């Protein structure tokens, strides 16, 4: 308004000739053109001087072309539905279609209750094959005596996992919490399955939204991961991917003291993933030391080389079996592909570059791995070339 | 024929009941027995016509469009190559109004409960068609501006994008390299559509590759300079926003954009816009120079009430780089 008052007090209209009128109009137009907030465009737009100089038809084109600079958009997000309930069958089908489109757990529970009431014994978990469940958990999820409870638990599981897939973790959290609170009454094994599923979903959520900018977890996710890594519970069915992401997160945030010292002894014998996490943590914490680092770099070397070895034409990629390693080659590649930490990534690149140098390529801490290897014939140099190519592509994806 | 004969009123109602019960039955089939998949010969003759199918649904008539849309949802859920991305790409690159484009959001909302990764494949597929001779330029422009509307609508987060939950911005960001050559594409409408997508489309979360960063920067300055040569100060904001967004990326990108903007300003091209020697109106020269110098000040000035009249401090290093380039 100081600009516009100065403009008005200095223009001296009806005697300013055409040149000054045009130049003042241009200045006002182009001081609108750069305005980031349209309300200010509105300021000069309402001003009497603005209306006075230019014309009665370019002001409208100006205001509309500044409105389309940041247009407001309204769109229908709700799915189409040809709902119109005459017969029992049409009612059943329309309600099952809604069951498909429903993602809030309470609406699903309502539609499942009404369908089980209207029908006699038909299950409604199978009204869509696109609903998936891990096979280690299908057997337990089908052991509930109540049909409606089993159906609701299944549909909640499937919708929560598929939501976790599409990175819409709010819905997954809601659905999973509903299932967990519903299953606390009758089945402790299903409660433990739900606990692990919440743990994995929270880890995924943190690393998707809560991280991505370098903020510490609230330290209870770390405690939950720690408790999950020390269950010692044989009856509970487990997914190895939950443990894999536990170790991947745990090694993402440099907490190498626990994996090096506080890890239970039996876990290293049991889970190869925890063992690899410990080895990377130990070989990353000792980088300052020329000699102390070698004590862990040595077993990291041997573990990785027999990982890429072939026991007995045979190829590691073509067969994927006959390997001496405790960990699969593609599983090792995936486990690495959940690491975004730069120090561990460069350690791993030096590990596979030195391995690809024997039969050069230089990758930072390249003098830390030993040179002489046992069973040089057993390792697959073509497999290591493939693994190093994929590994370097992933590393140039994380930090381009 | 059936849809034409659902719109003798008794025969109309007969066809209407037929198509509704047929949709109920197909929906039971495509989604059941959760074992080899069932076969629906009816749908298996439709995958060749899914694109044609989309066209009918995009006519947005009174009642046929609803049936066709549920048909597309069912077909997509059925087809093992998951034709859902193909349907979404057709809806995106064919819609012409916000209401038609609402169909694509409706379709994805119906899909995301059964299908996953449809935005990456839809774009990975749409931009793949783009890098070829198909998808005549108006169609690609329609796809690009519908994507621009999608990312803008998602950015102004309310209840809509909160519930749809697409991540349009990310799933268009991972294709910034594929969008970049289009800013050199000859026909102006595709170029501006790509630029206006880019200005608002977020850069990848990790970083921009030096090849990506530099190609984006060159494309942005070319758009900015060409945007200006044809539109002038009003029509460059897109590029400018992008350039400014590029110039705050990192000191490498800042120095690259400042050096390339200063060099392109002083090349034998982009010199007659600023009174360069080898008659032109002066007024346009002052205001072209206004846009270029405002961009430079935006790129140069430090981002981020500091009193009501104060002004942001120009950084020393940006002016140092402008100095050495000069």
């Amino acid at each position: 308004d100081f600009l516009l008052e100065v403009c008005s007090r200095s223009v001296n209209l009806e005697k300013a000739s055409e040149s000054l009128k045009g130049n003042m109009a241009a200045f006002l137009k182009n001081v609108c053109l750069g305005l980031e907030d349209l309300q200010y465009v509105f300021m000069i737009s309402s001003h009497e001087l603005f209306i006075t100089l230019l014309k009665d038809e370019e002001r409208k084109l100006l205001v509309d072309q500044m409105r389309k600079r940041s247009p407001r958009v309204n769109l229908c997000i709700k799915p189409v539905t040809s709902f119109y309930p005459a017969s029992a069958s049409v009612n059943i089908g329309q309600l099952e279609h809604q069951l498909i489109l429903s993602v809030d757990p309470w609406r699903i529970r309502q539609i499942l209750i009404e369908l089980h009431g209207m029908t006699s014994e038909r299950q409604f978990w199978t009204v869509s094959n696109k609903w998936e469940v891990p096979s280690v958990y299908s057997g337990v999820i089908l052991g509930i005596k109540d049909n409606l409870t089993r159906d609701l638990v299944y549909i909640l599981m499937a919708k929560g996992l598929h939501c976790s897939t599409v990175k819409d973790f709010s819905h997954a959290k809601q659905l999973f919490a509903a299932c967990l609170e519903l299953v606390t009454e009758f089945s402790p094994k299903l409660r433990q399955v739900m606990l692990n599923e919440m743990l994995l979903l929270d880890i995924h959520t943190h690393e998707a939204g809560t991280g991505q900018a370098g903020e510490r977890p609230p330290s209870d996710l770390i405690s939950r991961v720690r408790g999950y890594l020390e269950m010692r519970l044989p009856d509970i069915p487990l997914r190895q991917v939950i443990a894999e992401e536990c170790v991947a997160f745990m090694l993402n945030w440099r907490e190498n003291e626990y994996l090096t010292l506080q890890v239970p002894a039996f876990l290293l014998q049991s889970n190869p993933y925890v063992k690899l996490g410990q080895l990377l943590a130990a070989t990353c914490k000792e980088l300052p030391g020329p000699k102390e680092s070698r004590r862990t770099a040595k077993d990291l070397w041997e573990v990785v080389v027999q990982i890429c070895s072939v026991s007995s034409r045979v190829s590691l990629i073509k067969q994927r079996e006959s390997t001496l390693g405790i960990m699969y080659r593609s599983e090792l590649l995936s486990f690495i592909k959940k690491l975004r930490e730069p120090l561990v990534l460069t350690i791993i690149l030096s590990l596979f570059v030195k391995l690809h140098n024997v039969r050069d390529i230089t990758a930072e801490h390249i003098s830390i791995w030993p040179s002489s290897i046992p069973n040089l014939q057993s390792v697959d140099f073509e497999a290591v070339a493939i693994t190093v190519k994929e590994l370097v592509r992933y590393t140039l994806s994380i930090n381009p | 024929f059936l849809v034409d004969t659902a719109m003798p009123d008794t025969v109309r109602e007969a066809c209407d009941r037929l198509i509704q019960l047929l949709l109920l039955h197909l929906q039971k089939l495509v989604h059941h027995r959760g074992p080899p998949p069932r076969l629906v010969p009816f749908l298996d003759a439709l995958k060749n016509h899914v694109g044609e199918l989309c066209g009918e649904t995009l006519r947005l008539e009174r009642k046929r469009f609803l049936w066709q849309h549920q048909l597309l949802g069912l077909l997509s859920v059925y087809t093992r190559p998951s034709c859902g991305p193909e349907a979404l790409g057709h809806l995106l690159s064919r819609a012409r109004s916000p209401e038609e484009l609402s169909l694509a959001t409706q379709l994805y909302a119906g899909l995301v409960v059964s299908l996953s990764g449809l935005l990456p494949l839809a774009f990975r597929s749409c931009l793949a068609r783009v890098h070829a001779g198909t998808l005549q330029p108006p169609f690609t422009a329609r796809f690009l501006r519908n994507l621009a509307l999608l990312v803008g609508w998602e950015q102004q987060g309310g209840e809509g994008p909160a519930a749809l939950g697409a991540h349009f911005g990310e799933s268009a960001s991972a294709h910034l390299s594929d969008l970049a050559p289009l800013l050199l594409h000859p026909e102006e409408e595709v170029a501006e559509a790509a630029a206006s997508l880019l200005a608002i489309c977020p850069f990848p979360s990790e970083a921009l590759s030096p090849s990506q960063l530099l190609g984006l920067v060159r494309a942005g300055v070319h758009r900015f300079f060409a945007s200006l040569r044809l539109h002038g100060p009003p029509g460059v904001a897109s590029a400018c926003q992008l350039l400014t967004r590029l110039s705050q990326t990192s000191p490498a990108g800042l120095k690259a954009v400042l050096q390339l903007l200063v060099e392109g300003a002083l090349h034998r091209g982009n010199t007659e816009l600023f009174g360069g020697q080898v008659s032109r109106n002066q007024q346009e020269v002052i205001y072209n120079t206004q846009s270029l110098l405002s961009l430079l000040v935006h790129c140069c000035s430090a981002p981020g009430c500091g009193e009501c009249w104060g002004a942001p401090i120009l950084s020393p290093e940006a002016a140092k780089a402008v100095a050495v380039t000069l």
